[PDB]
């Protein structure tokens, strides 16, 4: 636990301050990519595992190559170009992000919970009645919301 | 006296209407246009009302 | 509970980088760590709830999957012939 | 099961377009929607629950409406790409699968499954459409992410993520907050109301029926679902009809002075919202529903990308019935006797005060007052001497679509006990 | 289930992995001539602009991978039933096939469209 948990979390804070630091794109995007290599491995010391795996799969492997190839097929490596950069906003830009945190960290604080299930590590094994099953439909709607969403983006692109 | 009194109670309440109007258009100046803008007012009002629900 | 914790912090850097970037791209990269944010909070009360935050938490990446490959077709389409995207590069429309 | 016949219309019609040219395709769509509607009917009384999916009365008149607004829209559009369809399709469900649960995520699911076809349905292409649309995707994403954080909190309060479970302090409340949050931005309550403006002037007119149309009613649908407190609804409220109309006062343009004004409707709607009424609700957003609708429908007869106030103008010696028509719907939108707008506000009123907030209530009386100003602006300005305008005198399609709409208005203005007497259990 | 006892085998085995690439970069790094000239940093073939100015590249590479995305969550979804499938009955088999034929309807849509696009 906090030995190493301490470092993990530590490490996913640190890769989030970079993703929205860094005004290198890919820079940025890649430390997403680190950001959810650490994120899968807590998922796992969460007890979620499979979410972990498909974490790393998907979003990691499939979601962000997709990003990487997007801003390798545009450049716009170096975003800070052409400006309005308004730069009064910047400390009012951090000063909102405090308060999202405050906010949360208040109802989070003076709460204790029984973070004791025996869930058995998330293996997809136990998942799978879940997710056929309780959350079935939740899942037939989400493979439409998939179908609608290939169809938009073909449409959206296709010049013509 | 009295007459040029009232006309100039009426001519008034056209101030209220401008008055309404006006602040409208600043609050129709509110918007920009630019996208940052709208997303930085966006969560402005958000803490603006999570602020009220205590 | 650190984890809870950690997930809010994590939505709120997304945050900073969304009111910040100057690019829509990247714009777009801290609204999915937000997302991911929810996404972890939703394993530790799984783990406190009994693993439905889990199942949650998947079809939740289903969505973002989703709504990423619409919302990159659109930064595509909105900047194919347009030069350098930055979001201030739209103006005209004003109230 | 009018779900089954979505799901069905929409997946097939992917495929057939292939082998339909696209009129086929629009003929296809168009009796696909018409259809559903009628199960809907054939239902009233029947409520049908499944998965998390659950259709009440409730589920029953939102859904109604939304389906209603969908033909409409489906009907102006001629354009031979039958994704124009196809899209609108898609989006319909998505709105129906958004009243029809109480589970946060498959709302999440709905929430995505509803707005990412609209946001392709924002290009005519024209230069500000691509910003509308951009606007609207990145505002869209940001408050999706909010709505699903909120879902996790509210699990984290709970053990459920479905609505109606028990609830804590603090933890509890913040979680109800950021449901709150996505929920209202799609209904363009204020200060989440900036999109609102830009997206109605940006998009192709009927595209903009369809929205504030159908979107607003699975918005407000899905909202009855959440337990939202007091205050929060006070300040949503006050600033919504304040900024709405103060704002709206400043609008040269049609399509933008509308969207200002149905920010404050929203706001007037929200009141609905304190005793949660949805006959009172299900009233109002039927009156409002059909008089927008037509609005928009006519705003589609002038041009698809722009309208100014003064093309309005003259509408009457054009055509007597359509500028009759427009000068109906700034009244019922105005809420004013004896129209079925008056009856949904009202209700709306009646509730509000019902649940005892009245500096709430007044203030949005109040400035309610002040949109007669732009309400009238353009229903007398159909009187004019007309400018050079840009009309399209429409197939009969649109002269009787728009004027069975305010027909059916007034009727419910003056015989509300017709159909008030069910939008409750559906007697 | 089975142990987090291995997972930390894992990381040891990409802690050992990792140090022998470092330690291989390191032998390419110190041992080497090294003379930086304005002619060998300089990209490819002799008069150069193998690359030369191109405003940017084909969206297949785009679409490629957008697919990969949408098909890759079907695949991430369908793992779930793959492993408890004779135990979820006929009807977790036809819940599968539901949301997988609604997934190929998505790839047959966009392969009678196609990509060569």
């Amino acid at each position: 636990m906090s030995l190493l948990e301490g470092l993990a979390l530590f490490l996913l804070l640190l890769s989030g301050v970079l993703v929205v630091t860094l005004r290198n794109a890919i820079h940025a995007a890649l430390a997403l990519i680190l950001n959810f290599l650490v994120l899968a491995g807590v998922y796992v010391a969460l007890d979620a595992r499979f979410l972990g795996f498909i974490q790393v799969i998907v979003y990691a492997g499939a979601i962000v190559v997709l990003f990487l190839f997007v801003i390798m097929l545009l450049f716009a490596a170096q975003g800070e170009i052409g400006f309005d950069p308004l730069v009064r906003s910047r400390p009012l830009a951090a000063l909102l992000a405090l308060g999202v945190a405050g906010i949360l960290a208040a109802g989070l604080w003076g709460l204790d919970l029984a973070f004791t299930q025996d869930l058995k590590g998330g293996l997809p094994q136990a998942l799978g009645p879940l997710l056929y099953g309780d959350w079935l439909f939740v899942l037939l709607a989400v493979g439409f919301l998939l179908m609608a969403a290939t169809v938009v983006a073909v449409a959206l692109v296709e010049p013509g | 006296a009295l007459f040029y009194g009232d006309r100039g109670l009426l001519s008034g309440y056209f101030g209220l209407g401008g008055a309404a109007r006006s602040l409208g258009q600043g609050l129709a100046r509110l918007q920009t246009g630019y996208l940052r803008v709208y997303a930085l007012l966006f969560v402005l009002g958000a803490l603006l009302l999570l602020g009220v629900m205590r | 509970m650190s984890y809870l914790l950690t997930s809010a912090l994590l939505f709120a850097l997304g945050v900073y980088g969304v009111l910040t970037r100057r690019t829509a791209i990247l714009v777009f990269l801290s609204i999915e760590l937000m997302l991911n944010a929810a996404n972890l909070s939703l394993v530790g009360f799984a783990r406190a709830y009994g693993l439905d935050g889990q199942v949650a938490a998947l079809m939740v990446i289903a969505v973002a999957a989703a709504e990423v490959a619409v919302g990159l077709g659109l930064i595509v389409a909105i900047f194919r012939h347009r030069e350098s995207t930055a979001v201030d590069d739209l103006s005209e429309l004003r109230g | 099961m009018t779900l089954a016949i979505l799901a069905v219309f929409s997946v097939a019609l992917t495929l057939l377009g292939f082998v339909l040219p696209p009129q086929g395709v629009k003929r296809a769509t168009l009796l696909g929607l018409a259809l559903a509607l009628a199960s809907l009917l054939l239902t009233w009384g029947k409520p049908f629950a499944f998965g998390p999916y659950a259709v009440d009365g409730v589920s029953q008149v939102f859904t109604l409406l939304a389906l209603l607004g969908a033909l409409w829209t489906v009907g102006l559009v001629r354009s031979g790409r039958f994704e124009f369809y196809l899209l609108v399709l898609y989006a319909a469900l998505g709105m129906h699968l958004l009243a029809s649960t109480r589970h946060l995520l498959l709302m999440l699911v709905a929430l995505e499954a509803l707005s990412l076809p609209l946001y392709a349905l924002a290009t005519w292409r024209r230069g500000q459409g691509l910003e509308a649309a951009l606007k609207y995707f990145l505002l869209g994403a940001l408050a999706a992410a909010f709505f699903l954080y909120g879902a996790a909190l509210f699990y984290g309060a709970t053990g459920s993520l479905v609505l109606g479970a028990p609830g804590e302090g603090p933890l509890y409340a913040l979680a109800l907050g950021l449901l709150l949050v996505g929920l209202g931005f799609k209904a363009a309550l204020a200060p989440f109301h900036f999109w609102t403006p830009d997206v109605y002037q940006g998009s192709p007119t009927p595209v903009v029926l369809f929205m504030a149309t159908s979107v607003k009613a699975a918005a407000f649908a899905a909202l009855l679902r959440v337990a939202a407190p007091p205050e929060a609804l006070a300040l949503l409220v006050a600033l919504s009809v304040v900024v709405g109309n103060l704002a709206a006062l400043a609008q040269k343009e049609a399509k933008r002075l509308l969207a200002y004004s149905s920010i404050a409707h929203a706001g007037y709607m929200a009141l609905a919202l304190y005793t949660g009424n949805a006959q009172a609700l299900g009233f109002y957003l039927l009156t409002y529903v059909l008089a927008t609708g037509l609005a928009f429908a006519v705003l589609s007869q002038i041009s698809p990308d722009r309208v100014p106030l003064e093309a309005l103008r003259g509408l009457y010696r054009k055509d007597p019935l359509l500028g009759l028509a427009f000068l109906v719907a700034m009244l019922s939108l105005l809420g004013l006797p004896p129209l079925a707008g008056f009856w949904g506000k009202y209700l709306a009123f009646a509730e509000a005060a019902r649940a005892g907030a009245w500096g709430v209530l007044v203030l949005a009386l109040v400035t309610s007052a002040v949109s007669a100003y732009y309400y009238l602006g353009l229903g007398l300005a159909v009187f004019a001497r007309p400018e050079e305008t840009p009309f399209r005198p429409g197939p009969p399609w649109a002269r009787a679509a728009v004027v069975a709409a305010g027909v059916l208005l007034l009727a419910l203005g003056l015989l509300p006990g017709l159909v008030l007497p069910a939008l409750a259990a559906g007697g | 289930m089975a142990p987090i006892q291995e997972y930390v085998g894992t990381l040891i085995y990409v802690g050992v992995a990792l140090f022998i690439g470092v330690a291989a970069l390191l032998v390419g790094a110190l041992l080497g001539p090294k003379k930086p000239g304005r002619a060998k940093l300089m990209p490819y073939e002799s008069g150069n602009d193998p690359a030369g100015e191109v405003k940017r590249f084909p969206v297949h590479f785009y679409v490629v991978a957008m697919l990969f995305i949408l098909f890759d969550v079907e695949v991430a979804f369908l793992w779930p039933y793959a492993v408890s499938a004779g135990g979820l009955g006929l009807y977790g088999f036809l819940g599968v096939l539901a949301f997988t034929l609604l997934l190929f309807v998505g790839f047959l849509y966009e392969w009678w469209k196609g990509v060569m696009r």
